[PDB]
């Protein structure tokens, strides 16, 4: 009986509070009426020449 | 032609009223999000010419790689299965050849 | 406003209704075009993998 199986553990080690993890959301830069209106502007004036 | 410029002459100044209706209630908000309202639905006009130009060049462009790139898969298809196909025929000539050499020499 | 009313006054009145007319059959068949490219594309990809 010199068996040495290898059956899996049983080890309590616990996953510990996580830490104070940095939640920055970067704050996505909605378009602004300059940037937000840019693309329209020159879709009109390909029209108005 | 005349008709419709009049129409939009007594849109805009309708459009006016409401700008100044909306500064003396300080609601620009308001009027930047009808600006933008009005950006979005008006968009296009004869630009679809050269847009159906490009369009018809981009199709034709796109037919043709198609038709090609078609051309180098069948290619490659029957290449390949001539390869596959040779190399069975050689496997079976050298397991009849070994066979034959090893009844012979025993 | 301007750009937008420049666009609208650079329009004949017959040109108008054609936005709705016949410019509806132009959109309709700008439309048709690009769901072609865009067929055409899906058939690349499709034949490339």
């Amino acid at each position: 009986m010199q068996n040495l199986s290898k059956m899996q553990s049983r080890l309590h080690p616990r996953p510990e509070g996580e830490g104070g993890g940095g939640g920055g959301r970067t704050k996505e830069k909605g378009k602004s009426l300059q940037e937000t209106h840019k693309e329209m502007l020159k879709n009109i004036e390909s029209t108005n020449i | 032609d005349a008709l419709k410029v009049k129409k939009d002459r007594i849109q805009f100044m309708a459009v006016i009223e409401q700008l100044i209706q909306m500064v003396q209630n300080n609601s620009l908000t308001k009027f930047q999000s009808m600006t933008t309202l009005e950006l979005e639905d008006q968009d296009r006009l004869r630009k679809l010419i050269f847009r159906e130009k490009e369009l018809y060049q981009e199709i034709k462009k796109l037919q043709f790689d198609r038709n090609q790139e078609n051309k180098e898969y069948d290619n490659e298809q029957k290449d390949t299965n001539l390869k596959i196909q040779n190399l069975k025929e050689r496997l079976l000539y050298k397991k009849a050849r070994a066979q034959l050499k090893n009844q012979y020499k025993e | 406003q301007k750009v937008i009313m420049l666009k609208k006054l650079s329009t004949a009145s017959e040109e108008d209704e054609n936005h709705k007319a016949q410019l509806r059959d132009l959109e309709e068949k700008i439309e048709e075009l690009e769901k072609k490219k865009n067929k055409i594309q899906e058939d690349l990809t499709k034949l490339k993998e």
